[PDB]
């Protein structure tokens, strides 16, 4: 195990190298851990909070061992080599040599023993689902996570198993997104908060393809297996809010309109909204929505849209970026807006599907 | 901006 | 006219709005476009004081003459945001410009048209026409070699030169130089002018690839390009540009020929392990062989060996690898010829099959 | 870097 050596086709190394680099301050964190043992090359990248591992089968003679090498340089060398290149790698003293054709690269290393590992842990729940389902759950809610809120538990996404469904919840205290999907298995009840950087990396590993995703959840960690990749992240502490108590109770005013027409009207009104406050005013009346925006230069935008609405007239203010984020996430034919009054949240959803729901708190304009 | 009742 | 008003199809306004905004990016009115309506034409102008871009839009619907200036980004975003096929009705109302389409209404701030900057009157000394593709080739072949903020301010631009039946471009930053010439098929007078770098980039972005020919007019202190319904005008850089004829290496005694892609890929891989600041690579030329070496302060090393065609004396020469890669990326050809002298003299690099363009790179001390 | 003789 002192003289690591392996030979691999470039085409078998490229996608694993790109993937493990995802989590990539401290010198060791800029390196990938390479480990060779009994027909497998393992490649690991970490940022101390999460780790990405890729397994590559070694079909050619190899010698066991381990080292760490600069990730970006190693990837760029392999990517820069011609299509079909054979890449021969070996440790030589404290340098890692990369050879292909008449190309030779000598890279600096840091000892494999110095590479930081996540603590040992035990899985409490396990389930398998299509990658497409996880992608849908994350994409439906990711934009509503907080970024650097003092309430740390909001800088991430809640993953919850309930009955036969997997659910995601994200909120920044102003707006909330919730999505749930049936995954054809009876599950125990569990709720964990995945850090926002972990949500982004989980999303990065979903290639759309038919390889299913296997999820393992512990008390303090989450792990996802997709093809030859294994992603592990620490979980966030704190009590995430309960979306069931955030959804507006008995909205008495239902508006329905085309998603694209509503989105384009908000997008044009936004041009003349205050750059800091982003406020727009909505006036709902019989089969009509009027959107108005003004800025400190007293420029004004006004949009009038035909909609389906027969409730009482009302005026309500919103941050237009929050409304546009919802409409951009819906990607559907028709949208339903469920209102109460000028000081209460609005619930927005696809008129044809209850799988996702969005809640936006108004502004006092 | 008003806060959601979290 | 005191009450400007016009109605235009969105599709006729979008490309002109995007184009005239090119020079934009100090004086508040410089963030605005000048709109002028008169006898069946809407004119749109954007300027940065050094150059101006004008677009002419035929007005097929009733209109009222006049002029105003409106925020460029907001006006463009409103028009782009409207649905395909929208009719856009515009009118000045006091000190506001109203934009109406369907049941969408926008009231924009204005600044007076009387206050919009105008470049001084001038006379052209030379006029010629050429395909847009030809002007695009000349600019693209050399623009990467212009200086950015050199004190020799005449280097922060590109030389445009007419000689015989040719139009030529030259660009240099004091470390490397690019020269390209193309036939025009018109006998031209001899003229040499420096176009500011910002103007070169805007002229390049105006060349929509299409078959509309480009008409060029050059004065003593200005250049003008007419393409379709657009007119680009720029002030010239008032300085003395170097003579490329005296910069080309005299009698290079060592000729190396190799595949452009193979040479580019070998330099691109060696660059990975070059010093991040100095970017130095070492070339060792020997009988039918090129060896490229790079090392960095961590003592990491890259080595590439290539079979090439070479039969001159052995020599070692250092280069900034980004300058070499810039040339190879600009060549886009099958084979390249490198013409060398010694370790302390410039190299000339050209397409092995064409002498239309030539590149000169000064080495680094090894 | 050496300078071109401009």
């Amino acid at each position: 195990g002192s003289h690591m050596k392996f030979t691999v086709e470039r085409e078998h190394l490229l996608k694993p190298l790109q993937q493990v680099s995802g989590p990539l301050t401290l010198p060791i964190l800029g390196n990938l851990l390479l480990q060779v043992a009994d027909g497998t090359l393992s490649l690991t990248g970490t940022d101390l909070e999460m780790e990405m591992v890729a397994r590559v089968a070694l079909v050619q003679p190899h010698e066991p061992g381990a080292t760490t090498v600069p990730a970006r340089k190693f990837f760029d060398i392999c990517r820069g080599l011609p299509e079909g290149a054979e890449i021969a790698v070996q440790l030589e003293g404290e340098r890692m040599l990369v050879r292909s054709g008449r190309s030779r690269f000598s890279l600096s290393t840091l000892p494999a023993a110095d590479f930081p590992n996540l603590d040992d842990w035990q899985s409490e729940v396990e389930f398998t689902l299509p990658q497409a389902t996880m992608k849908r759950l994350i994409e439906a809610t990711q934009f509503s996570m907080a970024h650097q809120d003092v309430r740390y538990y909001l800088n991430g996404m809640l993953f919850e198993t309930e009955g036969e469904e997997l659910r995601t919840v994200a909120t920044d205290g102003h707006r909330l997104a919730v999505c749930s999907m049936p995954i054809g298995q009876s599950l125990p009840s569990h709720s964990v908060i995945v850090p926002r950087k972990g949500v982004i990396e989980l999303m990065r590993m979903l290639d759309g393809g038919d390889n299913p995703l296997r999820v393992q959840i512990g008390s303090n960690n989450i792990r996802a297996h997709v093809g030859d990749f294994i992603f592990t992240s620490k979980l966030v502490d704190g009590r995430f809010p309960d979306y069931r108590r955030v959804l507006p109770k008995n909205p008495d005013k239902h508006l329905e309109a085309g998603c694209d027409l509503l989105k384009q009207a908000f997008a044009r009104a936004a041009i003349l909204s205050n750059e800091k406050f982003r406020g727009v005013r909505l006036y709902v009346s019989e089969n009509q929505l009027k959107i108005t925006a003004n800025n400190p230069e007293q420029e004004e935008a006004e949009e009038i849209l035909d909609v389906t609405y027969s409730g009482a007239e009302m005026e309500i203010g919103f941050n237009v970026s929050y409304v546009l984020d919802v409409l951009n996430a819906l990607k559907c034919e028709n949208v339903r807006m469920m209102l109460t009054d000028s000081v209460s949240s609005v619930q927005i959803e696809d008129a044809a599907s209850q799988s996702a729901a969005y809640v936006v708190m108004p502004m006092r304009l | 901006q008003a806060d959601l009742p979290l």
